[PDB]
């Protein structure tokens, strides 16, 4: 009678480890595949971030250069005006003093 | 305040003699140049140490990465 | 106009070893920084009201001299002497790409072969 029970419980136990292995292995075929899919697309992005960064940094630089030329020229131009303006004021200032000193005479 | 009016006249005349004068700024006084130069110097401070009569040089910075 | 290889950030998060997270972080922020920057830094600067300056000058054809000189002065675009990444990439494909993928495939095969048996 027991002949069966031990054997049977043995036989089940087996297919119980069999189903188990089987899940565990196919879960692993699964992981492997995710690992791959990732290394695929995935990895390039790192270098893409890097290349993008460069591209931008040159653009900013180009633009900044342009802005610098502007600022500096305009700056040279504005100097002449500021000067001119200062001269006038000083000349003017002087004239009023010349006037009062003379009219209050 | 009708008498008061004939003073406008007196101002103009003196404006006139000044304006009629061509030989620098009228009644120099060495100070003028001094002050001038002083303010001419502040503007150098403001606008930079270059020859403002000249078009600018440019050597550009290399880009920078962080 | 720029080309800019599009980028999904959560993937980028998911490909950096931990001992390298530092780098990756700085790489992200620079990008963001850089981006913000270009949003505010205009292609070209404002023009220059040359007429106006010409209108208020004192030294003769200074303005004419400058307007000329300004235009047809060609500002150099910076050399891209920086794409050694292309290289560091191709390298990590020797590495990541082939080597790993080749072994992963072979492992998936045996696993499959191992499920083969078990079917019988």
């Amino acid at each position: 009678g027991e002949f069966a029970d031990k054997l049977n419980e043995q036989k089940i136990a087996q297919l119980e480890e069999v189903k188990q292995a089987s899940i565990k292995q196919i879960q692993d075929a699964i992981d492997m595949e995710k690992s791959q899919q990732a290394l695929v697309q995935k990895r390039h992005y790192l270098f893409d971030v890097q290349r993008n960064n460069i591209a931008m940094a040159l653009e900013v630089t180009y633009r900044e250069r342009l802005h610098r030329v502007y600022r500096e020229v305009k700056n040279r131009l504005d100097y002449h005006i500021s000067v001119q303006n200062m001269m006038r004021q000083k000349e003017q200032e002087h004239m009023i003093n010349w006037v009062e000193k003379r009219v209050v005479q | 305040l009708d008498p008061v009016q004939k003073l406008f006249v007196d101002k103009i005349r003196e404006y006139r003699t000044k304006r009629q004068t061509s030989g620098g700024p009228v009644d120099a006084g060495p100070e003028y140049q001094q002050d001038l130069d002083r303010e001419l110097f502040k503007l150098k401070q403001m606008y930079g140490k270059a020859d403002m009569n000249t078009f600018p040089n440019f050597t550009f910075e290399d880009p920078k990465f962080e | 106009k720029l080309a800019l290889k599009t980028i999904d950030w959560v993937a980028f998060g998911e490909i950096i070893p931990r001992n390298q997270k530092a780098v990756a972080n700085s790489l992200k922020s620079w990008n963001e920084t850089l981006t913000s920057r270009l949003a505010t830094l205009p292609e070209k600067p404002p023009a220059i009201d040359w007429a106006y300056y010409k209108a208020n000058v004192a030294k003769a054809g200074l303005v004419d001299d400058f307007e000329k000189k300004f235009n047809a002065l060609k500002v150099p675009i910076p050399e891209d002497k920086y794409t050694a990444q292309v290289d560091a990439e191709e390298k990590e494909d020797v590495k990541s790409c082939a080597e790993f993928l080749t072994q992963s495939k072979t492992r998936i095969q045996e696993y499959e072969k191992e499920l083969e048996k078990m079917r019988n």
